[PDB]
């Protein structure tokens, strides 16, 4: 079981502190049972061609609650993940999720001199999908992603995957409306198949904010 | 693959892992066989039991 | 053979990964060959 | 075979990063805002980590060819974030004292500056996964804090009745490389320098 | 896992020391990691009429590696087997197989006079069928069959079987060519059955020589 | 007198190893690969022992005359075993930051570099009496170890007006020799570079 | 007597240890009585006019018996050698031979600049003759051949030579198919004589591999 201030989750079937990093204050305001809580997004319909899903943070988290609220008060913000991804499937469907948590995924748009605007990069609660994760959306390889934190939802072994992200900054506070730190990228490696449905496994992303700062209160 | 395409010579032990993404009730198996530097690969089964 | 239930898919996948061990070495330093072949270059000179 | 692999050793090499021939007789003179951005084999180095804190260490080469050598004497004045740079080559701001000149020549060994860490954070992102301004207008992934400077080179002398190219090549060797957060190598070819857009 | 010399066998789902008896030398050249590895035979195709198979041994190992060439080219041979058995079952399938290994299995032909040929029971790698598996091929009763040692492989609760038989001879050491000693013998007794499909459940058979001696090189 | 017998001393002498003569206006530079097989009166000593191990002194010596002699800057970049060699003057390959390139000029001291000891195994088989290739084509006595590099030299300047022929003396002063396994000296004179052939 | 593995030499008639080192093994499979045997090549007819012989190793040995096998099934050796060769004549025979063992012999062809190909080097166990002995067929000179590890079988004072060769290389292992570490030379300096008749003293070599080691195996 998964508690964190009033949001609980009730997990019913291993932690990967990224980096080695357990996140800890800084050595500003400290909410510590008012965001420290699961914003559970909203679970996805993983069908059998379906590419992959990003949640750029804290961008998922700008709208979102008492997280949501000190976001758009305070100006700066210092803040730990902790990233519980459940892909709830059967004895009977397939599939390998690389859950992993992308830091400063600058992302690139496909066959365009143009960056990405502020439309294709700031999605949030909604979240976004990869239009072509072989290369991460940022020109890299999916065959390498795994030097990020990451965790694998292999459905034959596990249905679940819980990564705990650190304060990734070379700052020590930066902006939540501006810059994203994190990236979950969730990717099917080996896409979803059974024979006698399409059948979706819906991936149900849970993104506690640890040990949340904030500054600059307006 | 990468980074040791910077790097011209390259001497260590490898390790492969291979994941299988089948269902939970999916069963069978395979044979993963290590072959040298030196010869011929195998093409049967049987002489990749050497 | 591959043996799948009924309600199983018939076509299961292998993943397969590759580690270097701790006694992996490497020396004499060289470029990649890899990338080679710019929009908007010339702008640290504007 | 360990420690060829060092991040120090892996970085820290005198890589060619800007080359330009200006004329003398940018209007004839170059500045060359300094990013790892420019080739791609640097770049693809560099796009291997994060977060990088290096010194630079700018080795300023200068060549010369007539349309006998003449033996010039060249400034190449490095203007850090928020000093201006020079738009003509007899500006006040060759002038200014604060910015960090140095006066070489043509013939003397070519001259070699250590630019510090000057990032306003402690070390620079690589990929900024963010927005440099406050509106919408900003462009994507340009840290405003990731900037070294300008690297700004002219010739200190006047005008002579020879027509002339000048070729600078500069070469900019990292120093005391710390490097964080591991990335993928890129596989796709770039598009742009500003960017990570793939084709 | 039954890792023995190169071949490694990772099998994920009991030993059965035949007569109480695990194989030691004699109190010879002793190949240690030349031939005791499991020379995994060829997976044999079990559907729902299927009557059983056998291996004689060392017959099935005649032709194979490092013990095949040391059969050709030594004269005697002294050498315990372990044999795993492995029938990879889902939790659909039912059956049950009497893997047994029998001491000296003088078969005997149906319905003739004639004494079973070279070419009815040295067969090698590909094994044999048991024409009437109800009277072991050799007139005896399959109901008292499990006086030889055995294992069960009931496809509800196990899907394998590991038999390590010792040096079964009268003799020290005898002949490879001529003389086979134990017979591994798997007969399903419950046959396989599943109404969906006439499904097959392959048998792998891997036997291991243990404690190999040899004499008379040529 | 027993000290001047030592293959310390006997070995490490600043021979010249390579002299080509480029002009300017092989393509206007030149490459050479770094064997000692190339003039007899090095290749004799080196011939005497079987297995050798040296870190080789590089010292390029630039001359020039035309058709006032010019002021140049020349490169002598090390392309080892596995790089890539430049075709032209004006490659990328000249940019790679990775090899080993010194910058020097005709009016300066000649450039010195120590390439190290740069065999896969543990001395240089000079003679070596197998084949590098897999197949039958491949060609007797060539150790695929035994590749130094390349010594790759071009002038860094652009195209000037003038003719100009470039002699370049490149001398090779051995360094820490350790040597094995003495042999005969050859007597018959030699047929090629690449082999033992005898007259 | 010269008595490793099952192949003995029963020698009637001193050890040059070559370059004064003893081989051992590598401070990798070790055939310790497989392969440490005398590989006794075929007697060479040395009339009068004959020039020499040379022998490759382990060329020589790449096709004879379980160090043959180990050569085409390995794909690295690591072994040095003990060449016993024996040159038995009577009391009336004169003669000198200069059994030298020469380590990395590269040859050169006669008048011609085409660098010797695969069937000019490796021989094997029919071995060479020295087209132009005086020069070694490298350029060299004999009268300088003593600087390699050698011994003298002059038919005066004895018929037999014993070298006993190190692992040669700078490498510490290396291929037996492409790459020849030593070359036994043996070359009649004084030639053979007799008035009564042309006689003939077949010269008996004998090449056992001390200290074998192999990686590679296919």
């Amino acid at each position: 079981q998964l508690k964190l201030g009033n949001s609980a989750i009730v997990t019913q079937e291993n932690y990967c502190c990224a980096y080695g990093e357990w996140p800890n204050y800084l050595p500003p305001t400290q909410p510590e049972t008012a965001t420290d809580r699961f914003y559970t997004l909203k679970s996805v319909k993983w069908e059998t061609g379906s590419t992959g899903w990003w949640w750029k943070l804290p961008d998922a988290l700008n709208n979102i609650g008492m997280f949501g609220q000190n976001v758009q008060h305070h100006y700066l913000y210092r803040s730990g993940f902790l990233i519980h991804v459940q892909c709830n499937a059967t004895k009977f469907h397939q599939g390998a999720l690389l859950v992993v948590a992308i830091p400063e995924h600058q992302r690139g748009a496909h066959n365009t001199n143009t960056s990405p605007g502020f439309d294709d990069i700031m999605k949030g609660e909604e979240g976004g999908t990869f239009n072509h994760p072989y290369v991460l959306d940022d020109g890299t390889s999916l065959a390498c992603a795994t030097i990020f934190p990451h965790q694998w939802i292999n459905l034959r072994t596990n249905n679940s995957a819980t990564i705990v992200l650190p304060w990734m900054n070379a700052a020590p506070m930066d902006f939540p409306l501006r810059h994203n730190q994190w990236t979950l990228a969730i990717i099917p490696v080996v896409p979803l198949g059974t024979r006698t449905t399409s059948s979706m496994v819906p991936i149900t992303v849970s993104i506690a904010p640890m040990c949340c700062e904030f500054n600059g209160l307006r | 693959g990468n980074i040791s395409r910077y790097y011209t010579h390259w001497s260590g032990s490898l390790e492969m892992t291979f994941m299988f993404c089948g269902s939970f009730m999916a069963a069978g198996k395979l044979i993963l066989c290590y072959t040298p530097p030196g010869g011929s690969c195998p093409t049967t089964r049987e002489t990749a039991m050497l | 053979n591959l043996i799948v239930p009924s309600e199983s898919s018939d076509t299961c996948s292998l993943i397969g990964f590759i580690a270097a061990k701790d006694d992996f070495s490497l020396r004499l330093m060289r470029d990649s060959p890899d990338i080679g072949q710019l929009h908007a270059a010339e702008a640290a000179y504007q | 075979g360990v420690s060829e692999t060092l991040v120090e050793n892996f970085l820290s090499r005198a890589a060619l990063v800007s080359k330009r021939s200006f004329e003398y007789k940018d209007k004839n003179f170059f500045k060359w805002t300094i990013n790892t951005r420019s080739f791609v084999q640097l770049r693809r180095k560099l796009e291997l980590f994060t977060y990088l804190r290096f010194d630079a260490e700018i080795t300023i080469l200068t060549t010369v060819a007539v349309n006998g050598l003449p033996d010039l004497t060249l400034q190449a004045m490095f203007v850090p974030t928020g000093a201006l740079t020079p738009e003509k080559q007899d500006s006040f701001h060759w002038q200014s004292g604060s910015n960090a000149s140095v006066f070489f020549k043509i013939s003397d060994p070519p001259a070699r500056i250590t630019i510090p860490f000057m990032c306003i954070n402690s070390a620079y992102s690589v990929f900024y996964d963010g927005f440099a301004g406050f509106e919408k207008n900003g462009l994507y992934g340009i840290n405003p804090a990731d900037t070294i400077g300008n690297l700004c080179v002219r010739i200190v002398n006047e005008h002579q009745p020879v027509g002339f190219t000048v070729t600078v090549r500069v070469y900019m060797k990292p120093k005391h490389i710390k490097a964080w957060a591991p990335r993928p190598p890129r596989t796709l070819p770039y598009m742009s320098i500003a960017n990570a857009n793939y084709k």
